[PDB]
């Protein structure tokens, strides 16, 4: 659109388990806060998955909290142009017409 | 709406991962490639690297036929189109995306190509979801999210010929990859208040 | 001769002064980018037993 | 940088050249101007500045000045000859934000076009801690710091911060650009089990009693932290003696007898087999 | 110099990235001297690289490049195509740019 | 400012006091929390911090920790007595930009509420030129630099810049605010007579 500057931006929503999902909402199954909000990132290791599973118990509250993140993109536009010049004698006295 | 959708996607991914780890941990017939006899001994350095080979697939086939496990699929006879080859694979094996080049480069008993692409036998045959080819008696299916043990391998020195490694307790160690085969009627899911579905 | 310059990075146009500034400096499509759900391969093999 | 303009009346050619340089063709000095304009770096080019300088001077004598009817206002006849060093232009800039997990290699690349000749690249790092200023990265320790491409190995939580590169021309003109690194950290997976390596079986077998074995331990879950190890004394101490320093284990066999050693961190155990031959 | 393993690696990466496939595979035809092709992605090349691609060999030493006349029947040939290797269909662009 | 919480089981009273201070009535320490939360300074107050600290400890013995059903999760009976010094709050903030011509008096005024006893005031000025840093205004030459209200006589072109005030508690906690000054200059009228 006109009158809005020279940029376009969007939102990209990362999944819950992606590595780019960095936040401070984590609470592990024991009930204590942890650094990583996402349970496990793109790690495909069996050890990590076994360690960081969400396990619920018989009487459970405030055990597993998760968070989310969004990122932004952008792009802009530019201008181009060029020209050329000629004189009247060149057009009139040229052997071949239709040069222009 | 975005928050709810991401929540549900995470739930589905977690459930599938749990199922996969349960299946992997309880494998009955386990075979170690190369000369290794334990999980730690597997290594990529030396006279005998522990990479999959044609004779290992033949061994797995022979062991499975000895247990009288039913086959999953039937052989494919030829079709009249030119440059079409027959295949005699009767089982389905699931492999990760990491091992596919290793499978493609593999040699048979006579030194020719063992791998046969889905393009040759697409006619007169049904190509399953995720099928990339077939080797010997197995048809190979590539699952995007196959898990693996990282650092379970033997200690990695500087003679590394190009295999993947991970850092364990300040030392680099090799990785180990599943290459799983699942037989008919091996396992069942328990459904509690599920109304006939595996998960609610 | 007023000049647009670049309101982003702090280069005010001549027309806008101390009391005034550019309200709008970009455009927002409002259409987001999402990633699809991962495929499932081991779940279909399962057969259920009621408990 | 200030540029100097000289105009030749006879040939109608205007020469743009550096402040230090001079010309003896017979031209006269019209004025000076800043090629990158302080207020509007990109809206105005050389041609506008040259025209603005020429508008002041008189048609009859370029040295003198005159009003509008006697100005030099026709730019079609005038030709501009460029002799000054081309302006320094940043072809590619670092990404604004880079996100990575700990333990991965990251690389920054920058490309600069134009300028004098022997360009100089110098990198700086600012930590995210409060009240911190840019600190020069030690070029001796990291050779790639002096080059355009900066490679940093095995980034950690402390590697998070802002990275800014400075490019220096021969004349001293400088253009800079900055990048930000974000590092995500996961909790340790916790210890599941411990393994013994060279050797899992029989350790080192030597007939000589003086010879002492060396053993190294590790925790299988990748990224797990292993605590201070404690040794439960070798049982038949007559056949062998066991002593551990830090994580490495040294076992001295007094007599040719097979023994078993168990080393425990306080939560999990590893069973070590000792084979000694006379 | 590009090799078979580089193309296999690029296809592997694009499969892990979940990038969609542009083209479908071709089964055989009744006509003789016609061979099947299973390339599912489109790749653009310059004019200079074409002899190098034509001389390429696969892992076991056989010829890698497959010409268009082999699979012209039972298939649709896109504009400017010169062949197909592995998972990619090679397209020749006259004005492809290069760094010197 | 970190705060330390003590809980008295018999009377169901939670006492919030400074880290150094102590109470001898028989209560126990449950934990510590930051009253101005670093991530969310204005979203979370003392009540939320005390509730989060009490959620961990056991109902029978606040010394020990317990799981969910045995926690202290009812806040009706719990009473919070505040003994800590009140948080330092900027009652009045400086105008963001002040515009004037040369030769006019300009006055900055700031008010601070809360905190301990003295709110020593210090003023700083940063030159508009590149590569400049905040420098303390000479209190000896201008006595008003020490007090809250700072005044300048006959500002000139060099007087343009950014002005910041620092208010310091007796305990060492500080709060700041900054202002920017712009001055207009005209050409000399020229000598007519």
């Amino acid at each position: 659109p006109k009158h809005y500057g020279k940029t376009i931006k969007v939102y990209e929503y990362v999944p819950l388990l992606d590595d780019r999902n960095i936040n401070d909402q984590g609470i592990d199954a024991s009930g204590a806060t942890i650094v990583n909000g996402n349970l496990y990132g793109s790690s495909k290791d069996i050890g990590n998955i076994t360690s960081k599973l969400p396990l619920l118990t018989e009487n459970g509250g405030r055990v597993n909290r998760v968070g989310f993140t969004r990122i932004a993109r952008e792009g802009s536009i530019h201008k181009f142009g060029f020209f050329y010049e000629f004189t009247q004698e060149s057009i009139d006295f040229d052997s071949d017409d239709g040069l222009m | 709406e975005h928050l709810s959708r991401e929540l549900m996607n995470g739930a589905t991914q977690i459930t599938e991962a749990v199922l996969q780890k349960d299946l992997l941990a309880a494998a009955g017939t386990v075979l170690y490639a190369g000369a290794a006899t334990s999980d730690a001994t597997i290594t990529g350095e030396g006279s005998t690297p522990s990479v999959v080979s044609y004779k290992n697939l033949m061994r797995l086939d022979q062991i499975l036929t000895e247990n009288r496990t039913p086959t999953q699929t039937t052989i494919i006879t030829g079709s009249r189109m030119i440059d079409t080859k027959v295949i005699g694979a009767t089982r389905v094996m699931y492999v990760g995306s990491e091992l596919v080049p290793e499978l493609k480069a593999m040699k048979d008993l006579f030194g020719n190509k063992a791998f046969i692409e889905t393009q040759h036998y697409a006619d007169a045959g049904t190509i399953m979801n995720g099928e990339v080819g077939s080797i010997d008696k197995f048809r190979i299916i590539q699952v995007p999210e196959m898990l693996h043990w990282a650092g379970a391998g033997a200690q990695a020195t500087g003679a590394n010929p190009g295999y993947r490694t991970s850092m364990v307790s300040g030392q680099e160690h090799y990785d180990v990859y599943p290459m799983l085969v699942v037989g008919d009627d091996s396992f069942t899911s328990i459904g509690f208040q599920t109304d006939g579905k595996s998960l609610k | 001769m007023l000049n647009y310059n670049a309101p982003t990075d702090g280069q005010k146009s001549s027309i806008d002064g101390a009391n005034s500034d550019q309200m709008q400096t970009f455009f927002w499509l409002k259409k987001a980018i999402i990633t699809a759900r991962k495929e499932q391969y081991f779940m279909p093999l399962a057969s259920v037993t009621n408990m | 940088p200030v540029l100097k303009v000289m105009f030749h009346k006879d040939t109608n050619v205007a020469t743009v050249l550096d402040a230090s340089g001079s010309l003896s063709d017979g031209s006269v000095e019209v004025g000076t101007f800043h090629h990158p304009d302080e207020t509007y770096p990109d809206s105005v080019t050389i041609y506008h500045g040259v025209r603005d300088l020429l508008y002041k001077r008189s048609a009859k004598d370029p040295s003198q000045t005159a009003s509008y009817p006697n100005n030099i206002i026709n730019m079609q006849v005038i030709s501009i000859d460029m002799k000054a060093t081309p302006r320094l232009i940043l072809g590619t800039a670092l990404p604004r934000v880079i996100s990575t997990i700990e333990g991965k290699d990251v690389t920054w690349h920058v490309d600069v076009a134009g300028g004098k000749a022997p360009l100089t690249y110098k990198w700086q790092f600012k930590a995210n801690t409060v009240g911190a200023a840019f600190a020069d990265i030690d070029s001796g320790e990291n050779p790639t710091a002096k080059t355009a491409t900066l490679i940093n190995h095995a980034v950690t939580a402390e590697s998070a911060g802002t990275y800014k590169v400075i490019v220096t021309d021969a004349n001293g003109t400088t253009i800079e650009s900055s990048s930000l690194l974000v590092v995500g950290v996961q909790e340790p997976p916790e210890v599941a089990s411990i393994v013994a390596y060279p050797s899992p079986l029989a350790l080192s077998v030597a007939d000589d009693i003086t010879d002492g074995k060396t053993v190294k331990f590790s925790s299988l879950p990748a990224g797990s932290l292993i605590g201070t190890l404690s040794i439960k004394t070798q049982p038949d101490s007559g056949k062998a003696t066991a002593e551990i320093s830090g994580n490495v284990l040294t076992v001295k066999p007094v007599a040719a007898g097979d023994t078993t050693v168990v080393v425990t961190n306080g939560t999990k155990e590893v069973t070590v087999t000792v084979n000694v031959t006379e």
